[PDB]
């Protein structure tokens, strides 16, 4: 019985899968092609676990999950036995996304809850949490993705149809908002920064209004460029939008039971692939 | 203007595939036959390397990635891939010549260090984290070798402790206490120091040095 | 509802209520359609044709000499396939010809070539 898992994540080396469903449990599997052997079940949430997410193995085996009970739960495998080492629930509503930073930033976490907040939880020397939060969106935040870089930034997708790009500032000590972008007529479900250290940067912003805008910034200066992936509404509401590391392929999880794939061509416009 | 045409050919048809376009550009480049922009050659190279990586052909994608002109990008691509995929890239000699492309010693062992921390090494480290390794280690010959490696490289507290073990005493003690404060491994080290002190004892100076563990201390008093 | 993101090992997990886990380990469909690429011998002999030098801005490898020729691939393809025709014609037009016999001057050589 597992009729509706909401999220699954793969580890750096892809040996250990972590699905999370609505029955609150987070199941850990030892994958091996056809055979993912169930190795664990983790019960510690008071509502459907929306998302799970491993951290960089530089930090051992850590997994921050966020669930409907408004609480972010950090887990850790310890000698082959899992244990909830920390927790961070400074959010007064259902926590939706949770995504670790680039490991060069430390062990930073990115939480994004319906109380219009998004936190960046550091784990200090005592391993204890150091929350520095910001208000992100009015009617709630559905997602928040990290950006790689070599001047840190992230993106957030809102319930007010916004897509925001925040940046760290030593003057403020809290992430200062630097640019917001408007293009959807309904809850911005998911937002994704692309890991392509190439000439430009790409953002795929899927939404409830069955659109997927792509914000391509020329460089550090010139603002973004709006590009409706295709100019027809998808047969059903879109949920997830993920970039590929090698290649800059875009995967779109629409509520129409297939996942589409879009690649950029020399026109600059995007074309299906599969 | 081969390139000009090549670019034109690109936007018009797909008759030339990713692999072919890369091979072509590379041949013409390395034979003086023709001229291509660093960027067009790199574009082709990226595209093919990517296709290859999608095919789980990591060694081959790795080989192709080297034909990059942009040093920064080459660095990133290569590194990222090697670290992410080290295990598979260390099987046969056809995989060896691979990591004997000229994959930087550093990158290879570093990647390999990561794979160890995640699967739960020391020579690589010898070539914070060091403290955690010392923690895991918590025999005499190994300790001596570690000390020699540290000397070659030249945290300070641990060094003082090691020097004492191989063998001012109060300073070493304070250093060790501070290290302990900075959990299981620290307690183990403290217990070891206590045992060593007990062995040495077997009056005022002794009292100064002194100033389950609690039970032991009580028995001592 | 569906979910799907890209793997570290660039491949895709999606909701799948047919397996055991509730997800599907999908081998991403590769555009790369050319048989000899999946055989590691080709790659070895292909590395034999290259001279790798470290960069002048970092220690990472990058190619200094290549002796790859359209010619070289031909052994790994069927002489009947259209592909073979492409690679062959490409060899004829682009791969350098050699002219073994010595020539009075070099513009002559050029003419013979």
């Amino acid at each position: 019985h597992n009729e509706l898992i909401h999220d699954a994540v793969l580890d750096y080396y892809g040996k250990r899968l972590a699905t999370c469903s609505s029955d609150k449990t987070i199941k850990i599997f030892e994958v091996e092609g056809e055979t993912h052997k169930l190795i664990d079940t983790l019960t510690g949430h008071e509502g459907p676990v929306w998302r799970v997410d491993w951290a960089h193995p530089k930090f051992g085996t850590i997994l921050a999950s966020c669930s409907y009970d408004g609480k972010v739960l950090i887990w850790k495998e310890e000698n082959g036995r899992w244990s909830q080492i920390a927790v961070h629930a400074v959010h007064s509503a259902s926590v939706n996304s949770v995504q670790w930073a680039p490991h060069e930033y430390g062990p930073l976490l990115l939480v994004a809850s319906s109380d219009g907040k998004v936190s960046v939880v550091e784990f200090k020397e005592n391993g204890t949490t150091s929350p520095i939060i910001i208000d992100a969106h009015a009617i709630g935040v559905n997602s928040a993705s990290w950006a790689p870089a070599t001047s840190r930034k992230f993106v957030t997708g809102g319930a007010d149809n916004l897509v925001k790009i925040w940046k760290y500032n030593s003057d403020a000590q809290t992430y200062v908002l630097e640019s917001t972008l408007e293009g959807h007529s309904d809850w911005v479900r998911d937002v994704a920064w692309s890991p392509t250290v190439l000439l430009r940067s790409y953002l795929a912003s899927v939404s409830q209004d069955r659109t997927c805008i792509i914000w391509t910034q020329d460089n550090e200066q010139g603002p973004w460029k709006k590009t409706l992936l295709k100019e027809e509404k998808f047969p059903d509401v879109l949920w997830r939008a993920s970039w590929s590391l090698s290649g800059n392929v875009l995967a779109l999880s629409g509520g129409d039971n297939k996942v589409t794939l879009w690649k950029e061509n020399l026109e600059g416009k995007w074309e299906p692939a599969g | 203007n081969t390139e000009k045409l090549y670019k034109e050919v690109r936007q018009r048809t797909n008759a030339l595939d990713v692999q072919f376009c890369w091979y072509l550009i590379q041949t013409l480049r390395f034979n003086g036959t023709r001229v291509f922009s660093k960027e067009t050659s790199d574009e082709a190279t990226f595209a093919f390397a990517a296709q290859l990586e999608f095919a789980q052909l990591h060694g081959h994608s790795l080989f192709v990635s080297c034909f990059l002109n942009d040093d920064k990008a080459a660095e990133d691509t290569i590194k990222r891939l090697v670290m992410r995929e080290i295990t598979l890239l260390r099987a046969s000699t056809n995989d060896h010549i691979l990591n004997r492309l000229k994959i930087p010693s550093q990158l290879i062992f570093n990647a390999q260090a990561l794979k160890d921390r995640y699967e739960g090494s020391e020579v690589q480290n010898l070539l914070d984290l060091a403290e955690m390794a010392i923690v895991t280690s918590l025999v005499q010959n190994n300790e001596l070798k570690t000390l020699r490696e540290i000397l070659n490289e030249f945290v300070s507290i641990n060094v003082f402790e090691v020097y004492l073990k191989l063998v001012q005493e109060t300073i070493d003690s304070l250093i060790s206490g501070m290290k302990i404060f900075y959990v299981a491994a620290c307690c183990n080290v403290m217990s070891q120091e206590i045992v060593s002190k007990i062995l040495e004892k077997n009056k005022a100076k002794l009292l100064e040095l002194p100033l389950q563990d609690l039970m032991k201390c009580t028995y001592k008093i | 509802y569906t979910f799907a993101k890209f793997s570290t090992g660039s491949m895709l997990l999606t909701k799948d209520i047919v397996g055991k886990s509730g997800v599907s380990i999908k081998r991403l469909p590769t555009e790369l359609q050319r048989k000899f690429l999946f055989d590691d011998v080709y790659l070895d002999k292909e590395i034999e044709k290259v001279t790798i030098e470290a960069r002048k801005s970092n220690p990472y490898p990058q190619i200094s000499e290549s002796s790859l020729l359209f010619k070289d691939a031909l052994d790994y393809m069927e002489k009947t396939s259209s592909d073979y025709n492409l690679w062959k014609l490409s060899s004829i037009l682009f791969d350098p010809v050699s002219y073994p016999y010595k020539t009075d001057n070099d513009q002559v050589k050029m003419a013979l070539l």
